[PDB]
């Protein structure tokens, strides 16, 4: 249920004796999770909202000049004054005209004048900051068992920094009871939401704090005094004929073209809202339980409301009318290799497939994986029941192969502390979390400077040393490196 | 668009009725959106559909939909009598709008 | 202005697509191109110094790339 | 002769045909067809579902940097002061007198 | 947008002042500084990379001022 299809999409392996799984999630895909016949849930990012927030300077990406003047002192009469760089938006800065009989002067030389035009500002874009604290999530809950289109299986969970633990309760069977880690989320800290008009989105604290144009401070009453000014308002002259004060324009194209890497967010009124985290939130169980598990077997006719579907996380969608007979009651399927149906080969993505209740029908939609092979869906009856003939794809490797890349962008993206899918691997998982954080420190550090084309030629080049070296210690370097690399670009998006 | 949806109909009570409502691939044909909504003349219009064969929980069991190609088929068989209330197809276009049959007007004799 | 900063340098990796991250790649490359498309000039300059040190075969090539990379993008 | 606002430059040919804009032909308007406008809008798709149109705003003062270098130029209606040049001429003082020697 | 072309790859020679000769020519060199500053880390990989190249000393030194020329403008 609204994880069936959206892809993106990781399935854990189970709660494997601790009634318990780490699992992270993100705005997109989900993660169902099956165990030891605990009814089958999954659970999507959705929005985290950040609300409360301050502002951490501000620059201003347009320009207005105004009134002008000049010095015109002449040389040796010293320094040229006009009292408006005493004042304080007002930006000089002072040139020397070689100064001829035309103006008037005893000398002939560096006359020394500056054109002070008075500053001024319109759109300046907010660098609006957060912390940790006045963070949230709003996790969503999908819990299979038989729907459709729809409480009883779906429950959203608000999580925030300082209550990390979720107490989510389910119509018909147990809480799932889910405790979160809001406090290393992505990152934090770092991205501070950046406003120009109407649009938003975060960035880091370095890309932010090294724009070259006007800093402006906290806020903006009445008008600001704007520090620097120099980026803008660029004025010089030849041929010592005055000074040309240019305002130098807007630059929302080059703030626009300065930031490729900076997720867009959706802000109304505060409640600065984002969209790509990722959240460690570990699912506890025991909590969960079927529902219904008797119900007797639930006997009658079927009939495929529509034709079912095949995913493309290697998945059949099936929704059944089971023609009005009992209540709530219980209708089995099967994935049958022989005969029309028979042994059961494959796994049932849900459990506990069952009929909701009363008249004629209630469609049991149900996330099927059919073996490598092509069987034939069963929908239950003993023997009045339609059928169908599926072809899943694959060899074996074939399927479980891909799975070896999607592992790689799982911790590719994620980094290493994407190792938790994985659940209590205790002495074990250690070891793949403390290799990479040894490990993730040097290369965030080292090729962190780097961007997509950059770490392309580095790849390249560190590849070109692998071949050609000694024996011994770089014998084996680029495939420890350029590798990396070069993988790491084809990942992400990809 | 305008759904072709035929004017009016009737017959002796129990039977099967079917009203097809035939859209373009635009539409019906290409999306499982369909509605059927049962409008009481002088009274608000109501749900007797929801993404064709599923019903809205309140929904009499007697109504059926189906689709094929470019069709929409609201088939009522155990007639109560009491159930002529226009009924208008109309469907989720796939520019985004939503379009409503010419409607039937249903003739309970 | 002058700008500096291109916060790719940067960036964040998320499921998420970020800002600009096929009209930015594509572009670095296209920058390059229609530099030397207006100076091949520079590519038999950029050819001679690069094939004058290095004596070692490829590396040269290594300088033709160093070469041609830097003088369209800094400078 | 390159304008903008007020203020009008000089720029290369090499320069001015390789700047990524929606070039437009400047034969008429009356309907001005942009050719690309593709550059100046960009799609961005959300990862988990839909897309939007972002426009890249006004690029206008990085079309500005990207002038490092130009003249500075003056116009009006019929010309358009330039300043800077050069000029080579050959004085002829052939025909000259000293005055009231 | 991203607008490829910077005029200075031809800018025009005369006595007059050109547009921005002054904050042209310095912010390319305060461009890399800071991208050096917030990245040392690329510091210490472009000097292993390059001191692995060329055997010769001094061919070792251009290699760093390729890279650590090559990283901050073109990617």
């Amino acid at each position: 249920i609204r994880c069936i299809g959206v892809s993106n999409r990781d399935f854990v392996e189970g709660m494997s004796g601790g009634t318990w799984v780490d699992v992270v999630l993100e705005h997109g895909g989900c993660v169902t999770v099956m165990a030891q016949d605990k009814p089958t849930v999954d659970i999507e990012l959705v929005t985290t909202t950040v609300s409360n927030m301050a502002e951490v300077r501000s620059y201003c990406y347009e320009a207005s000049i105004s009134d002008m003047a000049s010095d015109s002192r002449c040389p040796t009469q010293g320094e040229a004054y006009l009292d408006k760089q005493s004042d304080t938006q007002y930006v000089c800065k002072r040139t020397l005209v070689d100064r001829g009989w035309g103006n008037g002067c005893g000398l002939f030389g560096k006359g020394s004048l500056v054109t002070c035009a008075k500053f001024a500002c319109s759109k300046k874009m907010t660098g609006k900051s957060i912390q940790p604290e006045n963070l949230e999530y709003r996790i969503m809950l999908s819990v299979h068992g038989s729907q459709h289109s729809g409480d009883e299986n779906r429950a959203k969970v608000e999580i925030t920094p300082n209550s990390p633990r979720a107490e989510a309760t389910l119509g018909g069977f147990g809480s799932l009871g889910l405790d979160c880690e809001p406090r290393t989320g992505l990152d934090f800290s770092d991205l501070y939401y950046l406003t120009m008009n109407n649009k938003h989105w975060l960035v880091h604290k370095e890309w932010f704090h090294d724009i070259p144009l006007p800093w402006h401070a906290g806020a903006d009453t009445g008008t600001p005094h704007w520090n620097n000014k120099e980026a803008l308002v660029e004025f010089k002259d030849a041929h010592a004929k005055r000074q040309t004060v240019v305002v130098l324009g807007s630059q929302e194209g080059a703030v626009h073209t300065a930031l490729a890497g900076a997720l867009e967010a959706e802000m109304d009124g505060a409640k600065g809202r984002l969209s790509s985290g990722h959240l460690k939130c570990r699912l506890k169980m025991d909590k969960l339980r079927l529902k219904g598990v008797s119900y007797s077997l639930c006997t009658a006719a079927f009939t495929f409301t529509k034709i079912p579907a095949e995913t493309l996380h290697g998945t059949v969608t099936v929704e059944v009318q089971y023609a009005g007979t009992d209540g709530p009651c219980k209708v089995p399927a099967q994935m049958a290799v022989d005969m029309q149906t028979l042994t059961p080969v494959g796994r049932l993505i849900t459990a506990n497939p069952v009929i909701t209740e009363s008249t004629e029908n209630s469609k049991m939609m149900l996330e099927l994986d059919p073996p490598f092979g092509d069987s034939y869906i069963v929908i239950g009856v003993g023997e009045k029941k339609i059928t169908h003939h599926w072809h899943r794809s694959g060899s074996t490797i074939g399927k479980a192969f891909e799975a070896t890349v999607r592992g790689a962008k799982r911790m590719a993206v994620l980094g290493d502390t994407a190792w938790d899918f994985g659940s209590v691997g205790g002495a074990l998982n250690s070891l793949g979390k403390g290799i990479h954080q040894i490990f993730g420190a040097a290369f965030k550090s080292l090729f962190g400077g780097m961007s997509w084309f950059s770490q392309i030629l580095i790849g390249t080049l560190l590849m070109w040393l692998g071949l050609n070296t000694k024996n011994g210690s770089i014998s084996l370097m680029c495939l420890a490196l350029g590798g990396v690399l070069i993988f790491l670009s084809t990942a992400v998006s990809a | 668009s305008a759904l072709t949806q035929p004017a009016s109909v009737s017959g002796s009570p129990g039977q099967s009725i079917t009203i097809s409502c035939t859209g373009t691939s635009s539409d019906v044909g290409g999306f499982n959106y369909v509605s059927w909504f049962q409008q009481h003349p002088g009274k608000a219009p109501k749900l007797m559909l929801y993404d064709v064969t599923s019903r809205p929980s309140g929904v009499s069991s007697r109504f059926s939909g189906s689709k094929s190609g470019n069709t929409a088929s609201l088939t009522i068989s155990g007639l109560q009598a009491e159930d002529e209330a226009d009924y208008y197809c109309s469907s989720h276009t796939s520019r985004g709008t939503w379009v409503f049959g010419g409607g039937t007007k249903l003739t309970v004799l | 202005a002058v700008t500096l900063p291109s916060h790719s340098t940067r960036k964040l990796q998320t499921r998420s697509q970020t800002w600009l991250e096929s009209r930015e790649y594509t572009k670095h490359l296209i920058r390059v191109e229609n530099w030397i498309f207006r100076n091949p000039g520079f590519a038999l300059a950029a050819a001679a110094i690069a094939w004058l040190l290095g004596s070692s075969t490829s590396q040269k090539v290594i300088y033709l790339v160093m070469i041609l990379l830097i003088a369209p993008a800094y400078s």
